[PDB]
């Protein structure tokens, strides 16, 4: 929850371990690598942890 | 999109007297043997 | 069903260059394609059966007045065993083969500026089969041939790399390329499985399934020419001979 | 889909050949793919441009800041009109003024083109035995070919015939009116609650209503070149007489439509746009397009259907829409036309009449089979969005042979029936109108929005702005046309003169069939009456003891700026005369060779003014009497 | 130059 | 069944690529808006405007000299921009008013009908409200546009006007005279590179309407949207006024393009905006790249990516065709995002050819769920929810023009002297809404011999002192012209007689919010009407009291929702040739009688 | 009858090998049109100027 | 304005 | 009608 003046960064680690996470929201967000653009708003991601 | 014709003699003729004349009256006398064909076969066999 | 049971090169070229044109057309008007429509499936389901009408069913539909039209009436010929209805088309080119009207000049028939994507797009090639792709892909390199497009040929398979994978090796001009390749072209034939006498969810399917048991029921039936019991009753113009080619290759 | 033989016979049993062979496809880059025609309705780039150019074209001669600023001019020139009450145009209402604008442009336009075929009929009948000659001699040479002969064999002025070659030349009067341009950044909606105060009329007196609102922005003008009809009128003359007969039968159909199409706004209902429908889907294998024509100047409407290859059409009357259903009772009928196809509809203006339009949709009919469906659509919305003839000749042929019969005397659809009816309907309507608003509303408020004064465009007091180019000694001439009318009654014609000069002598010559008047005036910025006039029944007035049909008028003025021509009907809604037709044209023959006569102010004498015939004159100098 | 331009221009330089 | 033939007949054209398509397209423009504005008029009128300019009293370092060029060319670029914008507001404005008249009738037609496109909503909606325009289409909105609304044309302004005005080592004033009639290089290539975009209420209406369940909703998204279209014009204003040649869109083609393999680069520059778009197509895969024109340090002219669709080559090497867009940054976005959604059922004509069609002509392609994906992607970018956040790119892009703005100043007074650096780089003309500027006011509405020059004044983009004049030239040597300002609570009216010289009418201070005080209630914007005899022409002069007043932050949907303001009173006239003596002043409605806002009653 | 003997560069032709432009393609979309022949183009062209 | 219609008005204010 | 027209006007027509 978000309750700033304007739009935050959370960081995710999920370790370099597990194969592929598979995320939700439920509503669309953007979720993007360390120091790269940002993708239009999605449902689902899946991503590589060692990416 | 067709012309009506009260007769063959008049259909034959009409299409003479056009534009490829010539062309079109041997199609006409096929169609005249065809249809000589038909009534023979039709009076033998109504449906 | 004739043209669907042939597996080699030589024989789907040869059945080409024996049947007229008149066989790729049809005089049933059929329906419209690419229709959202529902059918009626008991077996599986009480509903109705939701499917898409396409130019690739066994079914006859009515198809483009045009050179278009005609190409894509070929084609589904070749890969789904029924044709389109293009009705007026001349009895001087519905007299001549199927093959010369692919690959030969001398018909009269202008097919320079046909495109392969949309012919491709229209003939969904994303719902064919391996074996269907490549009967496609033989017309297209027929035709590309006869109007000297052969660089416009390859840099369409370079743009499709599965296309490219799966297409056959043969030269249009040249016999002896027929001769080595080794593809198997063949929709229909005797199956190794077990083939039951049950209905398919989809149009192509169901479509498909009955050519198949067709098939069975001609190969069984007094029609098919058993080689090893009658070959001495063939006529020896049309009997099996390693010298015989086809014309003008 | 089709191949032909080698060393054939090239010739085929269709008149008209496609561009597309019977194939019914076209390499595209090549030539024959180049010049098949364009849809304009349908592509939404072209339609979307096509409004541009145009609005382009009437902003360039007619700017919205130059009519604002010569508003206060003309409501003191209207007003300087002494008229009985219940009669005066006063241009501080914001209708009346809208009517008056819409009112002079259409009538300048229509006006214009009177005086263009009465030079025309002038060339005509001055080269006689030439002219009957070609008509007699060629027959089986086009149409557009024989009127290219008729008009290189005369003094036209105007030798091409195509479509570029008439936009080439074509006037700043001519340019049709564009209604969205009018009604641009005017107030609609003033609210004036139970307020009687003379400070709550004056601002409501200020505004107009919605409804005229959509008038406008649903209006467009068709004015037909008298180039454009010499191609109907010499497709089956076989003289002279019987080509002038035509042209004079034509205009005045054109005449009559003009008249009823500005009646459609003063009535105070909305008019209805026309508009085509197409399938959702643009890549549809069942292709069909449904043409709804409104047509503004005329009384019948057309709808085409175009399903694959077959057209069919109907005509209905505009008049007697009771119900709630749009179209009227259908007058002529040439197949079955589905107006309930869901589709997106694109609206659209026609060029052409109802008249023109009629005549392509039965050539289209006829050559159904033979044309492909890309140039039946194509030479349809050409002609109706651009007035532009198709480029087939074997088909252009086939369309001005029906726009004469439309025309002759042996319509499918009598004219004169319908116009009539048409004229019956707009002025019940107008009447349930202002009742239905005296109950609403109070009195004054009715007259505000809903004017009596205007009806029909020829009825209505209007006045005509005049162009001089011709300047003699110094003295610049100024042409209008008096007549033909459609109405008979007492008719009055006023001039008025601006110029840079504080005092100056301005003089107004009236040319008939026998001599000129020769007034002269001094007075600037008011009208003068120059003239005063009285028409018969059949139209016909006997100015100074010889029946005529129409007069020049030129007035002649140093260093002007600007000359307005005013017109007045004595009593309001005049009677209208029946429409002539070409029974009539040719049972009466006028000269009008005697209106390009032209006096020189500068060496005028006061003995020369009066009433003067040919005789008193010499040859040439139509100035000085002695002869 | 519009006619109201020109009527009260000429009106301006006369009274 | 049908030959195929209509069908090729009506599929998109590339009017980009296609050299005949870009001649025919720039002459119209050009012809546009020579009719509209003509270099004669201008340059005539520059005298009259030079002196109402000076005759405002303005501090030194705060004033505007026209005898200028630079001064000059900025000014006509910066009034007809602002003309074109202040149009479209008072536009708006009616807008909403007639929605809010009708919000019951609305309101049934937001949640009833939902199945319908967006194109056939709005043209209920706007049959229902009984707006002064009801076309949505292409063709209407053309026919149906006034004449201030045309947008620029560069070249057209720059035509004409010398360029390179060489003195050497010379600080006579004749010297100076000369060089301040020449203009610069670099000016002269901005001008050729600039192209204005002026979107229409009704354009924006079916973003706006595409989701919208409510009344306020619908009048809410029409404000917000319009909030985001007058901050990036500023933008634009403010680019040509530091020394910096500005970037222009450009097409990368294949040298010799193939039948088969063939790509299309696109570079959208947006003038009027902080982002810009970057489009390829290869094969029938679509994949853009929204960068920031903003930072750039290095040569390459696209800065730091903030939204991802692919992977774009913009070092492609092909041929390099040249354009002017005329959608903004957010419509390029919206249909290249609904494009890459339904590349898979479109071709590749279709693909180019609306793409194309879109940027250069604000052309919406024909397909109907192409141009609902469209508009609802529309209204995701314009909302709260956007995937872009702007406000912090405008405020990015504003101290990166201001700095470019010093730091060039500051190496030409270098190289110059401080004259020569001042009469090219002027520090008066900062952004669009911050400056000093005039608008031409058209009247067509006459109540007894009395035009009425409408004028609305605010919303406001920047706080501090605002001060409002008006310059009045009349064919008549006396004359008396009323000024009529409304409010919610009343309108205020003054008579003037004085002519052919600005007098002040309005002192006005605006917070940081952007809302002023008139006279004990908040407002956010006023109606200014002026009533003239015989007027020839009207002008309205604005300026701050202080140079470049601090920018007020741009309000989002909720800002929107949160205070609503009435216009309805905006409607009402009042008849001077009735006025009385005790009728002049600030009076409320409730003094007035009903319909009569003339006499106090 | 002229032979200038003037170098002149290869060109590459929009077409193809089969000299003539395959339906619905970027190439067919720019390739350069008939502006006489067409009538919707040549009475279009006179009005620009017209207006110029 | 045309340079007839300058050179007239000036004529009259003088005049 | 321009302005500085009208102003000059005005000038040359009032002295």
């Amino acid at each position: 929850l978000n309750t700033g003046a304007g739009a935050a960064n959370i960081t995710f680690n999920f370790g370099q371990i597990a194969e592929t996470v598979i995320l939700k929201g439920s509503v669309p967000f953007q979720l993007a690598r360390l120091n790269q653009p940002m993708p239009a708003a999605r449902f689902t991601y899946k991503l590589r942890p060692l990416d | 999109n067709v012309n009506y014709y009260s007769s063959f003699d008049e259909f034959i003729i009409s299409q003479y007297h056009a534009q490829d004349g010539i062309n079109r009256v041997s199609t006409c006398v096929i169609l005249g043997l065809a249809l000589q064909a038909y009534d023979q076969m039709r009076r033998a066999l109504p449906v | 069903m004739d043209v669907l049971s042939k597996g080699s090169l030589k024989e789907l070229l040869a059945h080409l260059e024996k049947t007229p044109l008149e066989e790729a057309i049809s005089y049933r008007i059929g329906t419209v394609p690419y229709q959202n429509v529902l059918i009626s499936r008991n077996e599986y389901y009480n509903q109705l059966y939701p499917d898409t009408t396409s130019l690739i069913d066994g079914v006859s539909r009515e198809g483009q007045r045009n050179v278009n039209g005609l190409i894509m009436s070929i084609i589904s010929y070749v890969v789904s065993g029924s044709g389109h209805y293009i009705p007026n088309i001349g009895f001087m080119l519905l007299r001549r083969s199927i093959l010369d009207i692919l690959t030969k000049h001398d018909t009269g028939l202008v097919t320079n500026n046909l495109n392969y994507g949309i012919i491709a797009r229209n003939l969904t090639v994303s719902k064919m089969n391996c074996e269907q792709r490549k009967r496609m892909l033989i017309c297209f390199k027929l035709l590309a041939y006869k109007d000297g497009n052969q660089n416009d040929y390859e840099i369409y398979l370079n743009q499709n790399i599965p296309l490219k994978q799966i297409a056959p090796n043969f030269i249009p001009g040249d016999m002896r390329t027929v001769i080595h390749n080794q593809d198997q072209l063949a929709i229909v034939g005797i199956p190794a499985y077990r083939l039951t006498q049950s209905t398919e969810l989809s149009i192509r399917d169901d479509n498909a399934k009955s050519y198949k048991l067709g098939y069975v029921d001609w190969y069984n039936s007094n029609s098919f020419l058993r080689e090893r019991s009658e070959f001495n009753l063939i006529r020896l113009k049309d009997r099996d001979t390693k010298y015989g080619k086809l014309n003008g290759w | 889909a089709w191949v032909t033989q080698a060393y054939s016979s090239g010739l085929s049993q269709n008149s008209i050949i496609s561009l597309t062979g019977n194939d019914r496809t076209v390499a595209d880059g090549t030539f024959n793919s180049m010049i098949m025609p364009r849809a304009v309705i349908a592509n939404e780039r072209e339609h979307f441009m096509k409004t541009r150019i145009d609005k382009i074209e009437h902003d360039l001669n007619r700017s919205a800041k130059q009519e604002m600023m010569d508003r206060q001019s003309l409501a003191e020139d209207y007003n300087a009109l002494n008229l009985a009450v219940g009669q005066e145009i006063k241009l501080d209402i914001a209708t009346q003024h809208q009517l008056n604008r819409l009112g002079s442009a259409m009538y300048k336009a229509d006006h214009e083109r009177e005086t263009e075929l009465t030079d025309l009929i002038n060339r005509i009948r001055e080269n006689e035995v030439t002219v009957n000659g070609i008509l007699e001699n060629q027959k089986a040479i086009t149409a557009a070919e024989r009127a290219d002969l008729l008009l290189e064999v005369v003094a036209s002025t105007a030798k091409s015939v195509s479509a570029a070659g008439r936009a080439a030349a074509d006037g700043s009067g001519v340019v049709p009116v564009f209604g969205p341009s009018v009604a641009n950044g005017i107030k609609v909606g003033i609210d004036i609650a139970d307020s009687v105060a003379e400070a709550a009329i004056a601002v409501k007196e200020s505004g107009i209503i919605t409804q005229l609102n959509d008038v406008y922005h649903a209006f467009q003008s068709v004015h037909v070149a008298p180039n454009d009809v010499i191609k109907p009128a010499a497709v089956v003359a076989g003289t002279s007489t019987e080509l002038i007969g035509n042209l004079q039968a034509i205009y005045s159909r054109l005449r009559s439509h003009s008249d009823i199409g500005f009646k459609k706004a003063t009535v105070g209902d909305v008019i209805p746009n026309s508009y085509m429908i197409k399938p959702v889907n643009s890549t549809e294998y069942a292709s069909w397009q449904l043409y709804v024509i409104h047509p503004v100047q005329g009384s019948l409407g057309l709808v085409v259907q175009l399903m694959g290859d077959a057209l069919t059409y109907n005509v209905f009357a505009q008049y007697g829409n009771t119900s709630a259903s749009e179209f009227g009772k259908t007058v002529l009928t040439g197949g079955a036309t589905n107006t309930a196809l869901e589709g997106t509809k694109v609206k659209f203006q026609t060029k052409v009449t109802a008249q023109q339009a009629l005549a392509l949709t039965m050539a289209l009919k006829d050559a159904a089979s033979m044309l492909s469906q890309g140039e039946l659509i194509g030479y349809f919305e050409q002609y109706i969005n651009l007035a532009l003839e198709p480029d087939n000749l074997s088909l252009q042929d086939n369309m001005h042979k029906y726009h004469h019969l439309l025309t002759s005397q042996n319509s499918p659809i009598d004219w004169n029936y319908h116009d009539e009816e048409m004229h019956k309907w707009l002025d019940s309507r107008k009447t349930t109108n202002y009742d239905a608003m005296q109950k609403k509303d109070g009195t004054v408020i009715a007259d505000i929005h809903i004017p009596k004064v205007f009806n029909d465009l020829r009825n209505t007091t209007l006045h005509c702005k005049l162009e001089g180019k011709q300047t003699i000694a110094g003295y610049t001439v100024y042409e209008y046309l008096i007549g033909p009318w459609a109405h008979y009654g007492d008719i009055d014609y006023s001039v008025v003169v601006d110029t840079l000069n504080e005092e100056t002598k301005w003089y107004c010559e009236v040319i008939g069939i026998d001599g000129h008047l020769l007034i002269e005036k001094s007075v600037q910025h008011k009208p003068e009456k120059i003239l005063e006039l009285t028409v018969n029944d059949s139209g016909v007035t006997s100015f100074n003891g010889r029946n005529h049909d129409r007069l020049k008028l030129k007035v002649y003025v140093k260093d002007s700026l600007s000359v307005k021509v005013f017109r007045n009907w004595i009593g309001i809604n005049a009677p209208r005369v029946k429409t002539k037709m070409f029974n009539d044209h040719i049972g009466v023959k006028y000269d009008y060779s005697h209106f390009d006569k032209n006096i020189s102010p500068a060496h005028l004498t006061l003995t020369d003014l009066g009433w003067h015939t040919w005789d008193q004159y010499n040859a040439g100098n139509w100035t000085n009497i002695k002869p | 130059l519009s006619e109201t331009e020109l009527r009260a221009l000429k009106k301006l330089s006369t009274t």
